[PDB]
C-alpha cells in the first residue's frame, strides 16, 4: 500500500485523466459515486444489462467511492505498470532486428528462466481472450494497445 | 582471504545474477563466463588447472558454490601469466605487409581460428565486426586498444 | 596471450548485455504481473470504454504535430519542385541532345 | 454557439494544420509521381543519347 | 429526487464519432456556468442573450419540458443522439450524390432536383421544396460539389 500523497503516485497527464474521467462518469456529479451511478452507466453501454454482482465489491472500500478514494484504488492496483512508450522501448531490447513479432514458445521460456519464475498457467491465461496468428508471431507492437483495454 | 569485502560484495552480485542453475551455484563450463565477466583475462589452460584438471564428462554432470569459486578468482587474480597491451600491438604487427598500421581482416580470423587456442567462428565475427572498413582492412592498434578497454 | 583478452571482451559484453536485458524483463513481468488481476478488475475495463471520450492530449500535441510536420511536408513538398525542376532541366536538355 | 465556442475556434484552426498538411501532402504525392514521371523521361531520353 | 432515473438508457455511441462527442463537450464547457456538467436554465438564458439576442421567455420553458430536469453533458448527449437517430453521416451522402452525377463531379441543379424529388415518386409537396430552397447557401442551385452543403450544415468539414 505504501500510504502517501496519492497525488504524487500518478503523473501529471494520467492524474489529469482520471480526474477527467471522474468528473464524466457521473449522472449526478456531486463527489460521490453510487450503485445506482454504475449501473446507469453500465446499462448505457452495454445495451442494458444487469450485473447485480458488481455490489458485492463496495464493502472492500469505507462506504460508498470518492473521488478521492477512486484514486486510490485506481493506484494500489495500477502499481508497477509503466506508459507504453516505456515498454515498448523495453520489448525493444529483445528480437534486435525489429520485426514486430516474437515466437510465443520464446516468451514462455524468458517468462520463466529469469526474475519472478511465471508458471505455465500464468502465461496461458494471457491468451485466452485475444487473438494470434496461425504462424505465431506475438504481434507487440499490436498487442501494446490491448494491454491497455482500448477494444471492445 | 587477502580480498576485501567492498569489491567481494559487488563480485557476490554479479554471480547472483545468473541464477539459471537451480540455486546458488555454478556449472563447469559456464564458470569460465563468469570468471571472464568480473575481471581478469584467464586462459582455458589456466581455467582448466585452476579447476582441477577436470575430466571431459565432469564438464556437464556437477555443479560449485561461491566458497569455491571465491579462491579461483583470487587466485587468478594474483597468479596470473597475462601481459601488457604493449606486447599485444606489437605481436599483430607481424602479419602487416606493407606496415601503414593495417591488416587483412581475413588473415586475422584465420590467426585467431587456427594458431593459438581456437576460436568458433560465431565469437570471431563479433569480435573482427565494427571495424569493417573500405580495403577490408583492420587497424591492429585500434582493435587492441578497444579490446584493452572491454 | 592475446585470445584471453578477446575471450574476455566477448564474456564481459555479453554480461552487459545480459545485465542489462534481465532488468528489462523485470519491467516486462513486472507490467505483466499486475495486469492479470487487473484485467479482472471490473472497473478498468469499463473505465476503459471512457478514455476514448476524454482524449487529453487535445490540441497541445495535434497542434504542435501538426505544425511540426507541415514544416517538413512543407519543405519535403517544395523540395520535389526542386528536384522536379533540375530534372526537367536534365529531360529537356537531354531531349535537345538526343 | 458553434462558430463562435472560443475552445472549438482552436479545433476549427488546428483542423486548419491537418487540411495544410494534406493538402501541402497531396501536393508531395503529385510531385513525387512528376518526380519519377520527369525520371523515366529523363532517363527514357538519356538511353536514346 | 435531483438523480433522475435511467429515462429510457440510450446509448451514446449508436453512430458517433469521437470527435463530435468532443465537439459537444467543449461546447457544453462554454454553456454551463457553473462548470459542473448541470445546464441549468440561467445557463441557456445567458447563452441565448450572448448569441441570439435574448430569447422569448418560453424559450427556456420549452427546453425545460423537452428535458427531464437540470440537463447535463450524459442527458444532452443523449437527447441530441435520439433526436439524429437515422441521419446517416456525410460522407454516404457525399459519395451518393457523387456517383449519381452524370457529370462525374457531384453537383445538383435546383431544376433537375425540383424533378428528383417530385416527379422521381416521392411525397415531396410544394413547402417541402421550399424549405429546402431556403435552407440552401446564397445560391438555390448546387453548382459545385455536395461539400458546401454538408460543410454549412455540421459546421465541420470532416
Ligand atoms: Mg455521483
Ligand atoms: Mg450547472
Amino acid at each position: 500500500r505504501a500510504t502517501s500523497n496519492v497525488f504524487a503516485m500518478f503523473d501529471q497527464s494520467q492524474i489529469q485523466e482520471f480526474k477527467e474521467a471522474f468528473n464524466m462518469i457521473d449522472q449526478n456529479r456531486d463527489g460521490f459515486i453510487d450503485k445506482e451511478d454504475l449501473h446507469d452507466m453500465l446499462a448505457s453501454l452495454g445495451k442494458n444489462p444487469t450485473d447485480e454482482y458488481l455490489d458485492a465489491m463496495m464493502n472492500e472500500a469505507p462506504g460508498p467511492i470518492n473521488f478521492t478514494m477512486f484514486l486510490t484504488m485506481f493506484g494500489e492496483k495500477l502499481n508497477g505498470t509503466d506508459p507504453e512508450d516505456v515498454i515498448r522501448n523495453a520489448f525493444a531490447c529483445f528480437d534486435e532486428e525489429a520485426t514486430g513479432t516474437i515466437q510465443e514458445d520464446y516468451l514462455r521460456e524468458l517468462l520463466t528462466t529469469m526474475g519472478d519464475r511465471f508458471t505455465d498457467e500464468e502465461v496461458d491465461e494471457l491468451y485466452r481472450e485475444a487473438p494470434i496468428d496461425k504462424k505465431g508471431n506475438f504481434n507487440y507492437i499490436e498487442f501494446t494497445r490491448i494491454l491497455k483495454h482500448g477494444a471492445k | 582471504c587477502d580480498f576485501s569485502e567492498e569489491q567481494t560484495a559487488e563480485f557476490k552480485e554479479a554471480f547472483q545474477l545468473f541464477d539459471r542453475t537451480g540455486d546458488g551455484k555454478i556449472l563447469y563450463s559456464q564458470c569460465g563466463d563468469v570468471m571472464r565477466a568480473l575481471g581478469q583475462n584467464p586462459t582455458n589452460a589456466e581455467v582448466m588447472k585452476v579447476l582441477g584438471n577436470p575430466k571431459s564428462d565432469e564438464m556437464n554432470l556437477k555443479t560449485l558454490k561461491f566458497e569455491q569459486f571465491l579462491p579461483m578468482m583470487q587466485t587468478i587474480a594474483k597468479n596470473k601469466d597475462q601481459g601488457c597491451f604493449e606486447d599485444y600491438v606489437e605481436g599483430l604487427r607481424v602479419f602487416d605487409k606493407e606496415g601503414n598500421g593495417t591488416v587483412m581482416g581475413a588473415e586475422i580470423r584465420h590467426v585467431l581460428v587456427t594458431l593459438g587456442e581456437k576460436m568458433t567462428e560465431e565469437e570471431v565475427e563479433q569480435l573482427v565486426a565494427g571495424h569493417e572498413d573500405s580495403n577490408g582492412c583492420i587497424n591492429y592498434e585500434e582493435l587492441v586498444r578497444m579490446v584493452l578497454s572491454g | 596471450g592475446f585470445q584471453a583478452c578477446c575471450r574476455g571482451y566477448l564474456a564481459r559484453k555479453a554480461f552487459a548485455k545480459r545485465q542489462q536485458q534481465l532488468t528489462a524483463m523485470k519491467v516486462l513481468q513486472r507490467n505483466c504481473a499486475a495486469y492479470l488481476k487487473l484485467r479482472n478488475w471490473q472497473w478498468w475495463r469499463l473505465f476503459t470504454k471512457v478514455k476514448p471520450l476524454l482524449q487529453v492530449s487535445r490540441q497541445e500535441e495535434e497542434m504542435m504535430a501538426k505544425e511540426e510536420e507541415l514544416v517538413k511536408v512543407r519543405e519535403k513538398q517544395l523540395a520535389a519542385e526542386n528536384r522536379l525542376t533540375e530534372m526537367e532541366t536534365l529531360q529537356s536538355q537531354l531531349m535537345a541532345e538526343k
